[PDB]
RNA sequence: UUCAAAUGAGAACUUUGAAGACUGAAGUGGGGAAAGGUUCCACGUCAACAGCAGUUGGACGUGGGUUAGUCGAUCCUAAGA
RNA sequence: AUAUGGAUUCUUCACGGUAACGUAACUGAAUGUGGAGACGUCGGCGCGAGCCCUGGGAGGAGUUAUCUUUUCUUCUUAACAGCUUAUCACCCCGGAAUUGGUUUAUCCGGAGAUGGGGUCUUAUGGCUGGAAGAGGCCAGCACCUUUGCUGGCUCCGGUGCGCUUGUGACGGCCCGUGAAAAUCCACAGGAAGGAAUAGUUUUCAUGCCAGGUCGUACUGAUAACCGCAGCAGGUCUCCAAGGUGAACAGCCUCUAGUUGAUAGAAUAAUGUAGAUAAGGGAAGUCGGCAAAAUAGAUCCGUAACUUCGGGAUAAGGAUUGGCUCUAAGGGUCGGAAAAAAAAAAACGAUCAACUU
């Protein structure tokens, strides 16, 4: 009983590797009858010939690691190996930084939240890193604000 | 390959001349109120594509298959 | 733990085997009377071709 | 928003292996809503008549869930190996044996 | 090569019907000096060169 | 690497099941180019060959197999002949 | 090859739109002109595809003394076709200094910006057809050289400095500016050609026929090729899962694939490969050869010299796990008879990343 023929078909018959394929040992008469493509689509769904579960591979363990992790857990120097740029490159948090300001800005000279000429500043003031992050900016836009207005109520 | 929408105008391909078959396919999907409903395409082979209506009103669509030429050859499903 | 024997007079089986279940198998053999008598009748022994 | 979900014990039950009552006793102490167990808010109700259990749920649930706890409930009593959850049609479920010989 | 000029694969028959063993029926003719053939040739050992 | 079974005159080495392992996607995976030329695949087989063995084989014997208006060549020019 | 329908014409070779252009069409020889074919390399950015991750749901498998709304897995959609969809670009209105718009990257504007309203390329995506009838996942029936049959379910989302890759508009580089031809199209041109009882037309729809020759198996290498061989050598290329980590590094696994390199019994010398050593610390040797020490990241600190750019990671210090916290960093939307057999009837909300 030489099943190494067999065994080849099954695997392109069921679509899977021949490493998951499973030939019943007690048929092996039976089997060796197979010799055709045909043939072992019967022996597939008579039950005689199986397909093997893919072995398990769980993620649980990381799954539970990234959990914590973005919990803040396991940041300290010694978890670290490549330098502060390798890991999140400075010209991608500058690029955020930006755009989130332009945005803003953006945003508020279509509300009318302030006039154009005084945009125009804040665009060139913040190109030129005048401004740390989203709320540094509107606090100097509050205070350019009441600027103008007590420049208005002592011109009143 | 091309879907057709009038109606008095499938009723003439449905002629034709070169049409010499064509089917009748009934599926069951739902509206956008997720309700069960009957939709109902009518494939006609043309010679060089192939003519397909789509009729999701069951009545209008029921009664059409009585509006066909009787020499031309039906597939049911 | 093969077999379990029910208070109804049943034997429910174990999901160990579960392919040996659900894998049907070739039936008996079974010889038409025609074909039952010409098998009995037999002589001719047939190994050889050399 | 409320969907219902529909378990058949009758075959394990009246050939002596299982009991409905239990088998609910159970599923309304070990189901999570939202939260921890018992927590069932009249969003969840576990009813039996014996034949059939039910559970009726506004709250998040699912065959999974049920089969899990189900599929749970079966090792307790170590019937697991002579038991299988099935689903007969979507939400339909049948509680039944993998070889019955006579 | 899988990709050859008529050419080629034209002598590759060729090749193909050199290489048989001798027909049996021929050893027995008379005043035959031949015992199997000499000419045949295996495809791991000795190249053709095309 | 290990255990059982089948096969067989004969099993450390063949086939199946079980188990343990490794390549770890820049692979021991899936395809191709040049080159080879039937090695492909089945049946039968074990004299020589596979620096042990052999029931196995890219070995030996008998056969089967390669399907195009669209994938290539064919057409065009390059350095050149 | 050709026929029917459409379209054009008594204003013969169509009409609309201010325009960019539009459309189911709408004659066009000689000759001419223009386009495509047709193009480096690198950098970052935007968009897409596939993959990766991930929530809800419908199934099947696994584990369950104890815990886990749990772990694994199926839930897919081609060429082709219609309708729609873009950055760039261009058009009309309008007329800007209180200089404005704008990219990550500072370029743009009276040679007409911002703003208002449009036009196009269809790269790419979207909905529908193709097409669920296919495929996949489950529960079933019968049949053993018939071979199939029957049921269900194939659904709805999210996220990104992610990975490969396509592409776009950009920027950088050069005493280097990174093929050619077949082939097809448009245009200028007006030869020629033709209506009114009729004719033009095949760049519109539909219909009819034909598509020759040769290649096509398999290997592509720790056995199919070259090395005299089944030789640790040599030999161009595509696709590429999870974790750790800066990483296509190393180490572990998943899909697929192998488990083939003569075996058994003992464990002496000398070996080959790999290791460790008290005290000393190069006294060894032609010679610190060989080996050891150092190493990642973060924070501090960093000389002589110098072509002012370097030297420099100079030298030299300190920190680094686990756990619980704190703070900071965003998007979207709202202000003939008898018997027997057999057959049939300045807020608010909400959503979400990690990184310090
Ligand atoms: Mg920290
Ligand atoms: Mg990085
Ligand atoms: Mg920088
Ligand atoms: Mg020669
Ligand atoms: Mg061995
Ligand atoms: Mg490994
Ligand atoms: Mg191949
Ligand atoms: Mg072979
Ligand atoms: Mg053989
Ligand atoms: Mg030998
Ligand atoms: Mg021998
Ligand atoms: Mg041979
Ligand atoms: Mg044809
Ligand atoms: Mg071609
Ligand atoms: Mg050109
Ligand atoms: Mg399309
Ligand atoms: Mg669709
Ligand atoms: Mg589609
Ligand atoms: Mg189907
Ligand atoms: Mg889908
Ligand atoms: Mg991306
Ligand atoms: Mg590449
Ligand atoms: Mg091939
Ligand atoms: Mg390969
Ligand atoms: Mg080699
Ligand atoms: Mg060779
Ligand atoms: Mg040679
Ligand atoms: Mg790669
Ligand atoms: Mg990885
Ligand atoms: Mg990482
Ligand atoms: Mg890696
Ligand atoms: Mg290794
Ligand atoms: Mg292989
Ligand atoms: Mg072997
Ligand atoms: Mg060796
Ligand atoms: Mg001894
Ligand atoms: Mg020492
Ligand atoms: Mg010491
Ligand atoms: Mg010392
Ligand atoms: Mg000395
Ligand atoms: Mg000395
Ligand atoms: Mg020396
Ligand atoms: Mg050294
Ligand atoms: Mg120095
Ligand atoms: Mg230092
Ligand atoms: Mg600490």
């Amino acid at each position: 009983a030489n099943l190494r023929t067999q065994k080849r078909l099954a695997a392109s018959v069921v679509g899977v590797g021949k490493r998951k394929v499973w030939l019943d040992p007690n048929e092996t008469s039976e089997i060796a009858q197979a010799n055709s493509r045909n043939a072992i689509r019967k022996l597939v769904k008579n039950g005689t010939i199986v397909k093997k579960a893919v072995t398990v591979h769980s993620k649980s363990r990381t799954r539970a690691h990234a959990q914590s992790k973005r919990e803040g857990r396991h940041s300290g120097y010694g978890k670290r190996k490549g330098t502060r740029e390798a890991r999140l490159p400075s010209q991608v948090v500058w690029i955020r930084r930006l755009r989130v300001l332009r945005r803003l800005l953006a945003k508020y000279r279509d509300a009318g939240k302030i006039d154009k000429h005084l945009y125009h500043v804040l665009y060139k003031e913040s190109k030129g890193n005048a401004f740390k992050h989203k709320r540094a900016l509107v606090e100097h836009i509050i205070q350019a604000k009441a600027d103008a207005q007590r420049e208005k109520a002592l011109n009143e | 390959a091309r879907e057709i929408t009038d109606i008095k105008q499938f009723l003439e391909l449905t002629r034709r001349a070169d049409v010499k078959t064509a089917t009748v396919k009934i599926n069951k999907k739902l509206n956008k109120a997720g309700k069960p409903f009957r939709q109902t395409k009518f494939k006609v082979r043309g010679s060089s594509s192939l003519y397909t209506l789509v009729i999701n009103d069951a009545g209008k669509a029921k009664k059409l298959i009585q509006s066909l030429p009787p020499t031309l050859k039906v597939n049911r499903l | 733990g093969i077999e379990l024997h029910l208070p109804t007079g049943i034997k429910v089986g174990h999901r160990s085997l579960q392919r040996y279940y659900k894998q049907d198998l070739k039936p008996e053999v079974i010889l038409t009377e025609g074909q039952g008598t010409l098998v009995a009748a037999e002589t001719r022994s047939f190994l050889p071709a050399f | 928003i409320a969907k219902t979900f529909t378990v058949d014990v009758s075959s394990p039950t009246e050939n002596g292996v299982f009991d409905p009552a239990s088998y609910a006793k159970y599923l309304i102490d070990h189901i999570k809503v939202e939260g921890a167990v018992g927590n069932l808010g009249n969003a969840v109700t576990v009813t039996e008549d014996g034949t059939v259990v039910t559970v009726v749920s506004t709250a998040k649930f699912s065959g999974k869930y049920l089969k899990y706890l189900t599929k749970k409930y079966l090792k307790k009593n170590q019937l697991r190996d002579w038991i299988r959850f099935v689903s007969t049609k979507t939400n339909e479920y049948r509680l039944a044996f993998y070889q019955v010989t006579p | 090569a899988a990709q050859k000029s008529f050419r080629i694969k034209q002598k590759m028959a060729k090749a193909k019907k050199q290489n048989r063993p001798l027909p049996q029926w021929i050893r027995l003719r008379t005043n035959n000096t031949i015992r199997y053939n000499a000419k045949r040739r295996n495809w791991r050992r000795t190249k053709m060169n095309i």
